[PDB]
């Protein structure tokens, strides 16, 4: 066949791609660094007790995966909060893709660098980071 | 934020309590731009009272 | 990919391709994943072991399920006999049943999903040839996972890069021909068209691979003069502009790859940077065009 | 534009 | 060394447990800011004094 068909809007590929979020209401989130950290420790440990290899060095990665595969979801958790705060500084003349692409690099950046801490919100946390992150991207922009 | 008046006081007690911002890295003007509109009371404070 | 080939009317890669329109953008806008090549005769010698472990493992869902329905089942009658043995009202007997049949009905329905599942994971791998898409990544991640030994697929231009340089031309321009020789207006016509691009392809002593660039260059300064106000502006041609778009965009993707990062940040990047080249080299030919005044 | 123009002096 | 303890530049190995390893990102070493009391540094001459 050779039907002409429409294009389809970035945007709305970006909703599709994320409808599969579901946030944890900020409460298990702790657990969920509890195995990052595990993770950022045992993949060092696993370095550091390169020497030692067993059953026992694949147990540390156990750890590991749960850790990478606990931090694809903590990246997953933020995306609807990233495109709100995204979408509230919009009209200056960026694309909101542009904006949207440059708080995924702050939240990126920000909670792989953060700990509970028994700190402020995670939520505030990225919120913070997110918004220094596109406003630095605005201002260079000009 | 201040003792009342009257009040007895006990040594090692607090007389008068203050809170003291924390260190955070940022942009002068663009930031400054931004920390006028958002982000208020987003960052630490330390106990100097 | 070259905007001027992926949006023509007629779009040379589909018919070189053999492929829909729609299935062509979807992969230029990092859409749905799409198998590249398959082993199909390295599938056959085990095509029956295959079959025997399905049954296996539909038999071993087929025990669970059927476990599941034998306990619900018997706690259902125990407990309808308990109340009987109260003597209760016939409404409680009712209520009690029809939230045990129900119970079960939502078992056998989900037995039913995996099951259904399973059979689609059979068909679109028993049935599976190229230029095959697969819109919803939940299968495909399924299909990856349970069977990801045969069919390697991705989604990208660089996806269509392999397709075309492992695909040869003579082969199907002979096909073509042998089938033109028969009949069938219909799908005669088809042909026809078919093979005159093929033919075209063979006659250009040239490779389709241009269709996909890796080095955009770029027009000499002059030519898109750069113009001071009594302010010193920017105001010439927006050349500068898009150029801006599409190096910024590039740096973006490379320290975004360096940093490290999950795969749907990379695709939503990298879809975004394809419509910044389709933009440059034509603004308009294909949905919103960009406008900054 | 990708085009490669020669000029077939020959 | 660190200017505070048990702190990387970048936030990577911020973690307390993280002790007597360098971090790649910013290529630093954590441990207390006692160490910082104890290591030197050597200028390189262009010129013999
Ligand atoms: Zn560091």
């Amino acid at each position: 066949l050779d039907a002409q068909s429409p294009a389809a809007d970035l945007v709305r590929v970006y909703l599709n791609g994320i409808g599969k979020t579901a946030l944890l209401n900020a409460a298990g989130e702790v657990e969920l660094a509890k195995r990052i950290e595990a993770g950022l420790y045992a993949e060092h440990l696993l370095e550091t007790r390169k020497r030692l290899g067993e059953n026992r060095k694949r147990d540390l990665a156990a750890v590991v995966r749960d850790g990478e595969a606990a931090r694809r979801h903590l990246l997953e958790a933020n995306l609807r909060l990233v495109v709100s705060l995204a979408k509230r500084y919009t009209g200056r003349g960026m694309p909101l893709l542009d904006l949207i692409q440059e708080g995924n690099l702050g939240l990126i950046r920000a909670m792989e660098k953060f700990d509970y801490t028994k700190g402020f919100k995670f939520s505030t946390y990225a919120t913070w980071w997110i918004r220094q992150a596109i406003t630095r991207g605005m201002a260079d922009q000009s | 934020g201040i003792v009342r008046i009257g009040a007895e006081v006990r040594d090692g007690d607090i007389l008068v309590g203050k809170v003291t911002p924390k260190g955070e890295t940022e942009l002068t003007p663009e930031e400054r731009l931004l920390r006028a509109i958002f982000g208020e009371k987003a960052r630490e404070v330390r106990d100097t009272s | 990919t070259h905007i001027w080939y992926f949006k023509g009317v007629p779009s040379r890669l589909g018919y070189l391709l053999d492929l829909a329109p729609k299935d062509l953008e979807k992969i230029i806008y990092f859409a749905a994943y799409v198998i590249t090549s398959v082993d199909e005769e390295m599938r056959h010698n085990e095509l029956s072991t295959l079959e025997a472990e399905m049954a296996v493992e539909r038999k071993a869902v087929e025990d669970q399920r059927d476990g599941e329905l034998e306990a619900r089942a018997q706690k259902l009658e125990a407990d309808l006999a308990e109340l009987e043995a109260e003597g209760a009202k016939a409404d409680a007997r009712r209520k009690v049943r029809d939230g045990g049949e129900r119970e079960m009905r939502q078992i056998r329905d989900r037995a039913q999903r995996e099951l259904d599942r399973l059979e689609d994971i059979w068909s679109t791998f028993t049935k599976l040839a190229p230029k095959q898409l697969i819109v919803d990544e939940n299968l495909y991640r399924e299909l990856v996972d349970r069977y990801g030994e045969y069919f390697t697929g991705a989604m990208g231009a660089e996806s269509i890069q392999k397709l075309i340089e492992n695909f040869d031309i003579d082969a199907e321009a002979e096909s073509l021909r042998d089938v033109i020789r028969n009949g069938k207006g219909q799908k005669k016509l088809r042909a026809l068209k078919r093979l005159k691009v093929v033919a075209a392809f063979q006659q250009s002593g040239n490779s389709p691979m241009g269709m996909v660039l890796d080095a955009v260059p770029v027009i000499p300064p002059e030519l898109r003069p750069m113009v001071q106000l009594d302010g010193g502006r920017f105001a010439t041609s927006d050349l500068n502009d898009l150029y801006r778009r599409v190096i910024n965009r590039n740096n973006r993707l490379k320290r975004l790859i360096d940093l490290g990062a999950p795969e749907i940040i990379v695709n939503n990047e990298k879809r975004m940077l394809q419509e910044s080249v389709d933009a440059l080299f034509d603004n308009g030919r294909r949905g919103r065009p960009v406008t900054g005044p | 534009l990708c085009l490669n123009v020669e000029v077939l002096s020959s | 060394g660190p200017t505070r303890d048990w702190e990387c530049y970048c936030g990577k190995y911020k973690r307390v447990r993280f002790k007597g390893i360098i971090c790649e990102r910013c290529g630093v070493e954590v441990t207390r800011a006692k160490v910082r009391r104890e290591r030197m540094g050597h200028i390189e001459l262009a010129a013999p004094v």
